[PDB]
RNA sequence: GGCGACUUUCUGGUCUGUAACUGACGCUGAUGUGCGAAAGCGUGGGGAUCAAACAGGAUUAGAUACCCUGGUAGUCCACGCCGUAAACGAUGAGUGCUAAGUGUUAGGGGGUUUCCGCCCCUUAGUGCUGCAGCUAACGCAUUAAGCACUCCGCCUGGGGAGUA
């Protein structure tokens, strides 16, 4: 995946308060990490067919927290779309 | 004393080498019309030796069936097996409405009023014994009250 | 080769009278116990005098 | 992610009557704590106790026996569900095993017996069958 | 692949008798006779080990 | 402990008296020893500290 | 007095179980704790039990009752037969004989014969014999007395019967929860209690942990009678 | 489905323990969208063994079988397909609850201490026995086919037929 202090560092920007990780917004970012590290692992190995399955599953676990985070407060959703690029 | 009832008799042959068997079986359902029932079955080839060998087979097992007079406590279904039959308690002019093994069954004992239809299997042994593993089922309301800690006024 | 049949037992508990007991109805010169009072491993066995010896292990 | 939480009680009753238990424990909530509070007064179980602890707290239950080793509750059996709620007026409210057994069910007062029901003359969303 | 000496013949053949036996030559040779297909090899040698 | 691949002492009393590897069956070691010590005594084969066959 | 005192109790070992990893769960009433492989028995319960036992066989033997006795552990054979002479009822040394309370129509057929084969070559009816089939006569003689020998002069049903292990002896204990007769016995673990009414928790591998608690039994009878 | 030399790089998941943190964010999932043994098919490679088809020699009462010699596609790689198997634990997924005994794998906390070896408790796997309960019977039995609740797939006589 990605390094600790790669992880240590993402959990930084996006954390809202001093050790809160574990917030939604905190591990959505780190997700995009690890989403955009495992799409290019795949980009120049086309045929790693198990590798995938774990992608298309935290990109699940990516949606049903991107649903959770509208339902209880939206301008914090908006603002996480801005502040890492997502679609929708 | 005891009121002698068959359901069937039965013709069963085992094959053998030489000459096949003789075996002829019956099951029968012995009660005393008061709460008191018990079946059974006897192998011979004598057939009304054959009959007296199941009475007295029925006379080791007979249990009690509890009551509410001219009907059944309560609604219950029995099981064994594959054969299941239903038991409504009816008023006190209906008469017994039974199908053939389980109307001896209900005779035997003294109701003469209840609802009953044995859905299920179809064959003579498993439906008059899924008959007494209901009637084993019972339960008096005043019995109850002596388990639940009320009184029979209590528990209405 | 010489091969020895060992026989598996479990080591328990008993009076030394108990041993005796159970060591004839077996018919088995050598019955190995757990003492009762004393806690150690104890052999009862038929000398070739026919009488009873105790060893203590 | 257990889905119903107060018939998954109403088995824990029941395979503990099975094996002859005498003393299990629950997480509770307030319609199984007064569930359990109301098989006690009708009588079916010995004596309900406390709830302490700081998330859900526990409460146990104490089985009753008959005294030739025999069961207290034969047979129990949850009637409305997730999926389909049953409902009833209190003209139609039926009486359990000939009026031998019992009826908890939620109207709008907190749940009461069956017996407790039709003189009340309130129905509602009927729970289960104790007998 | 063992030197055998300051014997008879009929001694070191005792010698290679079980220094072959202690050895996966024939009972690996045996089983290459043939080609057995890659499922009930499986089970031979579930054979051979459930019954030690 | 881990098995390092250089120190053949240790490591060419588990070889066989030809080469092949013993089980733990007749050696006697655990499980995760076991498989510990074959992916050290293959690397040991690679670089002929230990032979394939004598 | 009344229960059997604490000390000569345990001295005859009565506190040993078999051993775990032989368990019963069912027995975990009855045993104390577990020492180094073994069981413990719970020495003060089983006094709760035996005065229990104690209690009824005084009263069964009131009635003028007939209390069957039954061994058949070899450690425990004639231990069952002595305390049953003194008590004055009948015992069983060997085997079940598979039906002597069940099938019992066949085998007082065979008591009738044990109290007619003695008194065939008592009298004469035996000379005129061959020498061969003295031998039959007199082979078939000990092997009736081998197997019902305490069954001499038993002629009805029992109304109790004492068991020395429910495990080896589990012939008999079907046939009395068929008869309804109340049964009484020595368990211990990898002895399941629930088809024993009279629960006697104590060891079975023993000869003290029997005969010093099968003869307070056979004693709990004598004075019922007067 | 499957995966067996060794090394490096890249990468996915599970388990244990701690409790810092988020605060129901969960479960199931029609349509859909992707993986999916072998044998096949396409475009090229490569072709050692093995080997359908095929050739020849024997056997037999007879052969196109079995057996033997030889042998092509295939078996192997790369990229696209195909999407079916007794794809089987003939048993959907999730979460609870309900005697025990026993192997073994991956941890953890203990207790002695072992001069690295055991014992007891607990967690998650993986087997073998076996109560209650269940089953039509075999059998299953904390890895249910027991007791429950949710959701999805599916069956309702045998052929005709997984065929028009």
């Amino acid at each position: 995946a990605i390094s600790q202090e790669r992880k240590n560092e993402i959990i930084k920007e996006y954390r809202v308060h001093e050790t809160d990780t574990g917030s939604p917004e905190v591990q959505i970012a780190v997700l995009t990490a690890e989403i955009n590290a495992v799409n290019e692992h795949l980009r120049t190995h086309k045929k790693d067919h198990h590798s995938r399955r774990g992608l298309l599953k935290m990109v699940g676990r990516r949606r049903h927290l991107l649903n959770y985070l509208r339902s209880k407060d939206i301008q914090r959703y908006r603002e996480l779309i801005k502040s890492l690029g997502i679609r929708r | 004393e005891f009121e002698e009832r068959v359901v069937t008799i039965n013709r069963v042959a085992k094959v053998v080498k030489g000459g096949r068997r003789f075996r002829f079986t019956a099951l029968v359902v012995v009660g005393d019309k008061n709460g008191r029932v018990g079946f059974g079955t006897g192998k011979a080839q004598e057939v009304p030796e054959a009959i007296k060998k199941a009475v007295e087979a029925a006379k080791k097992d007979l249990v009690v069936v509890p009551r509410v007079e001219g009907t059944t406590p309560h609604t219950i279904t029995g099981r064994y097996g594959s054969g299941s039959v239903f038991m409504k308690p009816a008023a006190p002019g209906t008469g017994v409405i039974a199908g053939g093994p389980v109307r001896a069954v209900l005779e035997l004992a003294g109701i003469t009023d209840i609802l009953s239809k044995s859905l299920g299997s179809n064959t003579p042994i498993n439906m008059v014994r899924a008959t007494i593993d209901g009637l084993q089922n019972l339960k008096n309301a005043e019995d109850v009250a002596k388990l639940r800690g009320k009184t029979v006024e209590e528990l209405y | 080769i010489e091969i020895i049949r060992s026989k598996e037992f479990s080591l328990k508990p008993m009076d030394s009278e108990e041993a005796v007991l159970q060591m004839n109805l077996l018919g088995h010169d050598f019955f190995v116990f757990t003492d009762r009072e004393t806690d150690g491993t104890s052999i009862v066995y038929r000398r070739k005098d026919g009488k009873y010896g105790l060893i203590q292990t | 992610t257990m889905t119903d939480p107060i018939a998954d009680m109403l088995t824990r009753v029941r395979n503990a009557n099975m094996v002859r238990h005498e003393k299990l424990e629950l997480p509770a909530s307030n319609i199984k704590k007064e569930i359990a509070e109301i098989l006690k007064s009708e009588g079916f179980i010995k004596n309900v106790e406390y709830v302490e602890d700081d998330k859900q707290g526990v409460l146990r239950l104490f089985l009753k026996y008959g005294q030739n080793d025999e069961r207290v509750i034969t047979g129990l059996k949850r009637i409305s569900k997730p999926g389909l709620r049953v409902y009833a007026k209190a003209s139609e409210m039926p009486k359990v095993l000939n009026g031998l057994g019992i009826a908890l069910v939620s109207t709008s007062e907190g749940v009461i017996t069956d017996k407790e029901a039709r003189k009340r003359n309130v129905g509602g969303e009927i729970i289960a069958y104790v007998w | 692949t063992v030197v055998r000496k300051n014997e008879s013949l009929e001694d070191a053949l005792r010698r290679f008798k079980r220094s072959v036996s202690k050895s996966g030559t024939i009972q690996e040779v045996r089983k290459r006779e043939f080609y057995e297909k890659p499922s009930v090899k499986r089970k031979k040698k579930s054979e051979a080990a459930r019954k030690r | 402990t881990h098995i390092d691949y250089k120190d053949t002492e240790l490591l060419k009393r588990f070889i066989s008296e030809r080469g092949k590897i013993l089980p733990r069956r007749v050696t006697g070691t655990s499980a995760k020893y076991q498989r510990m010590l074959t992916t050290a005594i293959k690397r040991s084969r690679h670089m002929a500290l230990l032979p394939y066959v004598k | 007095m009344a229960v059997i005192s604490m000390k000569q109790l345990l001295e005859a070992g009565v506190h040993f179980g078999h051993q775990t990893r032989r368990w019963n769960p069912k027995m975990k009433k009855y045993i104390f704790t577990e020492r180094n492989g073994i069981y413990i028995i719970d020495l003060q319960k089983t006094v709760k039990k035996v005065d229990e036992a104690y209690n009824f066989l005084k009263q069964v033997s009131e009635d003028g009752g007939q209390v069957l006795f039954v061994g058949t552990k070899k450690q425990a054979q004639e231990s069952v037969k002595s305390e049953a002479e003194r008590a004055g009822q009948f015992y069983i040394n060997q085997r079940w004989l598979g039906g002597l309370l069940t099938n019992y129509k066949t085998i007082s057929k065979r008591i009738k014969r044990i109290s007619e084969i003695e008194k065939m070559e008592e009298d004469g009816l035996f000379e005129v014999l061959p020498k061969k089939e003295v031998v039959e006569l007199k082979k078939e003689y000990d092997r009736l007395i081998k197997f019902l020998g305490g069954i001499r002069d038993m002629k009805s049903m029992p109304q109790a019967l004492f068991v020395v292990d429910p495990r080896k002896e589990r012939n008999a204990i079907a046939e009395a929860r068929k008869l309804n007769i109340p049964i009484v016995g020595i368990v211990d673990t990898n002895c399941d209690p629930d088809e024993i009414d009279y629960v006697i928790p104590a060891n079975d591998d023993a000869i003290r942990a029997v005969k010093l608690l099968t003869a307070k039994m056979a004693d709990a009878i004598l004075e019922g009678q007067q």
